[PDB]
């Protein structure tokens, strides 16, 4: 289901991957970079699994971020938000 | 260019196509038709002296 629009219009090209960017309280860490630069929009990503901390801090560690998807798409980038699922029970 | 290219064990990453060196210098290179990694090195060459 999709609730964060309801129409669309005229756009470019949509890529899509068959897997997925996804006791149990061990955290996870999803790294990501936006990059837009040279009109390429640059996305880089990299997951670890982390020790669950009391502050739900960053972790002092150091990780390399490989790229995983380039598009040669963007105009004027300089504003962007977030999206969360909430489970409705 | 020339060169021998041989199998080479270098753990080239899945985005990664060419590798270069100190120089520039490219060694090793990923063959386009099947997933290989091969390595550009110089057959033979030296100097002559009489
Ligand atoms: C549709 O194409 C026009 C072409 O002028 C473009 O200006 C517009 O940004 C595109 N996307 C829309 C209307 O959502
Ligand atoms: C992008 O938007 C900002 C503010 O809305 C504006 O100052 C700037 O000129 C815009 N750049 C382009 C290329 O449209
Ligand atoms: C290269 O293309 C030929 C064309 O028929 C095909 O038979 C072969 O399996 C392809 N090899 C690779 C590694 O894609």
């Amino acid at each position: 289901e999709f609730r964060v629009y309801s129409s669309a219009n005229n756009c470019t090209f949509e890529y899509v991957s068959q897997p997925f960017l996804m006791q149990g309280n061990f955290k996870n860490l999803r790294e990501f970079v936006f990059k837009n630069i040279d009109g390429y929009f640059k996305i880089y990503s990299k997951h670890t699994p982390i020790i669950v901390r009391e502050p739900e801090d960053l972790p002092q560690g150091f990780s390399a971020l490989e790229p995983l998807v380039d598009l040669p798409i963007g105009i004027n980038i300089t504003r962007f938000q977030t999206l969360l699922a909430l489970h409705r029970s | 260019g020339t060169g021998v290219l041989t199998e080479s064990n270098k753990k080239f990453l899945p985005f990664q196509q060419f590798g270069r060196d100190i120089a520039d210098t490219t060694d090793a290179v990923r063959d386009p038709q099947t997933l290989e990694i091969l390595d550009i090195t110089p057959c033979s060459f030296g100097g002559v002296s009489v």
